[PDB]
């Protein structure tokens, strides 16, 4: 042993077990999914109810970086909201320096470099977080990026992280995101997490949905209550 | 062979070795990729494959080709998180060259600077040497095209044919047989040999969607990336 | 498959005498694309019977007229080039050279009676290239014997061409199991 | 001295190259190349069989990591 | 960030600096080279084999000039060389800005050796793994110095480093004397490189630079091929 302590020591076959351990801690976070529709991006977070003593609307795993940029996280909540702080501050540097809104390709580049900065030293640890970023532009369409604990990002028509990663993304590809205007995306995105985290594992869960596009006028906000009540209306047709 | 912490940090072995960097060489081979570059008589061709496993992932966001400057492009092998950071360093150093000197940097000078930065990580006993490789091209006055490869160890040299990745030794064994006949090489000759190199070593006979080709030519010295249409034109031109 | 070459041969046997062999050179690539596959066993054999037969028809035009000495080394050099165009050693080299090159030296077995010493030794160097693999390795023998004899028959029996037989005596005892004519 | 070896094939081009060659493996060089000519159905050995058979036998990459020197 | 602020090299109970002892083995595994001074200038010669035919030998170099009249070669590993090369390139300029005079070679060796000893004592770094050969004809007389990873230096008449230098120094002992010429040192330098060279010694298996009263320069493969020609 001894080859798996620092973030500066390779393995004898040449890798880092620390980053793999922090990646292993991601699959104990519950589930964070999100796809882009034809004309917008919809995030989806299911949220476990630990005790009844918590208030509804507590400790949200769904963030809001810019007026248009949205964030959904999966990992350690403190490090996640820390990354939301430096990313939000970074977009404030972009608008403060250049005078317009940051694109996702630049933003995820800067955030990913900041994550990669903590992958080199014995003085710091890697983050135990992974998260998804997506927003809409009227000049650039809609984007959808995801960032691992190591600091590698990609574009996606859809992505899924949490416990049931493969058991979530297996059903996402049944959809047709290339044409659906996210109206029905709300119901289907609701259903593909309705079919997971059974009553054996979970006592009770909570739906938490985010929503952005030019139907949202470009601005990012949460879903209204009536639409997700139509999603919960769309819930119990999965028993057939 | 070993004593102390030469299995852990960047110090000397009793044999005079140092195990960390040669651990980091096969970290490139953990990327699962192999790239080929060929210098022509008046041109230079970079070619490598790409693997898009899912329809949910954006195929336009997997490019390992990177435009450093208006007349300098490069390809990255190894791991993505280190590779993109090294690209950022290369862009920054090239811009600082142009500010301090008012003309375009020579590609051997740039690769020299990147090798000097890479020297520091194995030079100290603190930092994790970036496990990713580096390959560049460049058109130079009174030199034409020229190709350089920078390793994570800080060594670099000008090549004539260039292979890097998993199938590297076999590909170089092909290319030395290709170059030892010493034929004068035109554009599509270099393209055809470049494609048949990894096409015969990897033995794929692909369709034009799984690869990417960057090129530069003495006529139009701009670094450009090929369209899959003209890639198919060279492909069926290669299929006699 | 085979009927395609049968109907191109059907469509072009008129064009052998009437048309010039540059279109035969424009039939070698397509029948060479048939020489790529050979999807069935006997088909490409029956093809190269026909196209190597029309090369002998280009002998029945070319080596019948004066167009001989240049077009021979045009012919067998692109026959060996045909041995490395698509598949190596005439694509398959099974059941298909026996009807090809034995027929080439059958034609030039009927032109060794015909043509004089100025191109016929060029025909000899065109057939002594098939020694190491081509002519006598599978089925041919007893056709080399009368032309290495004919090398003696040019001067009618000197010492040195009579000594030039020694290169081919002991080896092809292995080449064909036969008890009388080889002896 | 026992094969056919065509007319032209140089040996000293293979003699002059360095690295750990044994006394046993040369028999596998000429032997395997002879098997390659038999595979090609050609009773006289050419140079390409030697060039394929040599790299077929030797099989070592560089073991160097050239920046050491 | 910040470093470690402790030296990773201590004294043994036998009283030895073990990392420097290993660094000398890393120098001993390096490429062989030699250098000879004879009565007009110094000849440095190295042994440079490309690992394959795919390389450009005209790209990188072993013989490196430092000023108008000082060249330098090594016998060791690659990337550690260029750094202290660039350091010495700076140090000659910080001499020249003060004094408006080309630097004495010994005064260069003082500063470079001080850099190496300071670096092997400074905290949290492995020491260098090369040894150098330094040439130059300052004030008429040529000079030839050799450093080490420990930071010392010597004033050699002629010596060799790299591989089989224990044989090469015997060959130079049975070869050289005081009275020679530059081309004679060239010829016996090609001889002592041929003592341990590979089978073929072409124009690009080596790299040779020379000093004169005219100063330091570096050869081209034309006359280097003419030096390997009519040799051995």
């Amino acid at each position: 042993t001894g080859y798996d302590l620092s973030a500066s020591t390779f393995s004898p076959d040449g890798r880092v077990f620390q980053v793999e351990y922090a990646m292993k801690a991601v699959e104990n976070s519950s589930t964070a999914i999100g796809i882009r529709c034809k004309d917008g991006v919809v995030f989806g977070v299911e949220k476990l109810v630990l005790s009844k003593l918590y208030e509804e609307g507590s400790n949200k795993r769904l963030f809001n970086v810019d007026r248009h940029v949205g964030m959904a996280v999966a990992g350690l909540l403190a490090d996640a909201r820390s990354l939301a702080d430096i990313a939000r501050e970074e977009a404030s540097n972009f608008r403060s320096n250049f005078g317009y809104n940051i694109p996702l390709k630049h933003l995820a580049d800067r955030v990913a470099m900041y994550v990669h900065a903590y992958t080199l030293y014995s003085a710091v640890r890697p983050f135990g977080c992974s998260f998804m970023l997506g927003s809409y532009s009227v000049n650039d369409g809609a984007q959808l990026y995801m960032i691992d604990p190591s600091g590698v990002s990609y574009g996606y028509w859809g992505c899924a992280i949490g416990k049931a990663r493969q058991a979530a993304k297996t059903e996402i590809e049944k959809l047709q995101m290339k044409e659906m205007t996210c109206r029905d995306i709300v119901k289907e995105v609701a259903k593909i997490i309705y079919i997971v985290h059974d009553e054996v594992k979970d006592k009770a869960f909570e739906l938490e949905l985010s929503w952005v596009g030019e139907l949202t006028n470009g601005r990012h906000e949460i879903v209204p209550k009536d639409i997700r009540e139509e999603a919960e209306k769309y819930a119990k047709e999965s028993l057939k | 062979s070993s004593a102390g912490f030469d299995r852990h940090i960047t110090i000397f072995s009793p044999e005079g070795r140092l195990y960390q960097v040669e651990y980091a060489f096969k970290a490139i081979n953990q990327g699962g990729l192999t790239s080929v570059a060929v210098r022509g008589k008046d041109c230079a061709v970079i070619v490598t494959q790409k693997k898009v496993p899912d329809k949910l992932l954006d195929s336009s966001t997997v490019t390992h080709l990177f435009k450093i400057t208006e007349n300098i492009g490069c390809v990255m092998t190894g791991m993505t998180a280190d590779s993109r950071s090294q690209v950022q360093r290369a862009r920054y150093e090239a811009a600082n060259w142009k500010y301090k000197y008012g003309y375009e940097i020579p590609v051997d000078m740039l690769c020299k600077r990147i090798a000097d930065i890479s020297q520091v990580y194995t030079q100290n006993a603190e930092m994790r040497p970036l496990g990713c490789c580096m390959i560049l091209i460049g058109i130079d006055e009174e030199q034409g095209p020229q190709v350089y490869k920078c390793d994570p160890a800080g060594y670099y040299c000008g090549f004539k044919a260039t292979a890097a990745g998993v199938k590297q030794t076999e590909s170089t064994s092909f290319l030395e047989k290709k170059v030892k006949k010493k034929f004068d090489w035109t554009f599509e000759q270099t393209v055809e040999t470049a494609i048949t190199c990894l096409s015969t070593v990897l033995s794929i006979d692909f369709k034009p969607s799984e690869i990417e080709v960057g090129v530069v030519t003495v006529e139009n010295p701009k670094f450009r990336i090929l369209t899959e249409a003209e890639i198919d034109a060279h492909l069926v031109a290669l299929a006699e | 498959m085979a009927d395609g070459g049968s109907e191109r041969a059907d469509g072009r046997i008129v064009k052998m005498e009437v048309d010039y062999s540059a279109t035969v050179d424009q039939r070698l690539p397509e029948c060479a694309k048939l020489a790529k596959e050979g999807r069935l066993q006997e088909v490409i054999e029956t093809l190269l019977s026909l196209e190597k037969q029309t090369r002998t028809a280009s002998d029945m035009v070319s080596t019948s007229r004066i167009l001989v000495a240049v077009v021979k080394m045009c012919y067998e050099a692109k026959e060996w080039d045909l041995l490395n165009e698509n598949i190596m050693l005439l694509s398959k080299r099974r059941s298909q050279l026996k009807q090809a090159v034995a027929k080439m030296v059958q034609q030039c077995c009927t032109y060794v009676e015909e043509i004089t010493d100025l191109p016929i030794k060029l025909r000899l160097i065109d057939t002594l290239r098939m020694v190491t693999e081509g002519k006598i390795y599978v089925e041919i023998e007893r056709a080399r014997l009368t032309k290495t004899l004919a090398t003696i028959k040019e001067q009618n029996g000197d010492v040195k061409e009579a000594a030039s037989i020694l290169q081919e005596l002991q080896v092809e005892t292995y080449g064909s199991m036969e008890k009388k004519e080889r002896v | 001295s026992k094969m056919n070896l065509s007319e032209e094939v140089d040996l000293e081009d293979y003699v002059a190259r360095p690295d750990k060659i044994s006394g046993a493996d040369i028999n596998s060089i000429c032997q395997e190349s002879g098997m390659l000519a038999v595979r090609e159905n050609r009773y006289i050995v050419l140079a390409k069989d030697f060039e394929k058979a040599y790299k077929t036998v030797i099989k070592k990459d560089e073991q160097e990591h050239e920046f050491y020197k | 960030e910040r470093g470690y602020s402790f030296s990773l090299t201590t004294f043994s109970p036998s009283g030895k600096l073990v990392q420097i002892e290993y660094a000398l083995a890393a120098v001993a595994g390096g490429a062989p080279s030699v250098g000879i001074k004879a009565a007009n200038g110094v000849v440095l010669a190295t042994e440079k084999k490309q690992k394959s035919i795919l390389y450009d030998e005209r790209s990188v170099h072993k013989v490196e000039p430092i000023t108008k009249h000082i060249g330098l070669v090594y016998s060791g590993m690659g990337p550690d060389y260029r750094v202290l090369v660039h350091r010495a390139r700076k140090l000659a300029q910080q001499y020249y800005l003060v004094y408006q005079e080309p630097i004495p070679t010994a005064q260069l060796v003082q500063r470079v050796a001080s850099v190496m000893q300071e670096y092997t004592q400074s905290g949290g770094v492995r020491p260098f793994g090369v040894s150098l050969l330094i040439c130059g004809w300052n004030e008429g007389r040529p000079y030839l110095f050799q450093s080490d990873p420990s930071g010392a230096y010597f004033a050699w008449k002629a010596t060799a480093m790299g591989k089989n230098y224990v044989n090469g120094k015997t060959f130079l002992e049975k070869r050289y004397n005081e009275d020679l010429e530059l081309e004679d040192a060239i010829h016996t330098a090609i001889l002592t490189l041929k003592e341990s060279f590979e089978g073929q010694m072409t124009e690009d298996n080596i790299e040779v630079g020379i000093c004169n009263e005219a100063g330091f320069r570096r050869l081209t493969p034309t006359e280097v091929k003419d030096y390997l020609a009519a040799i051995a």
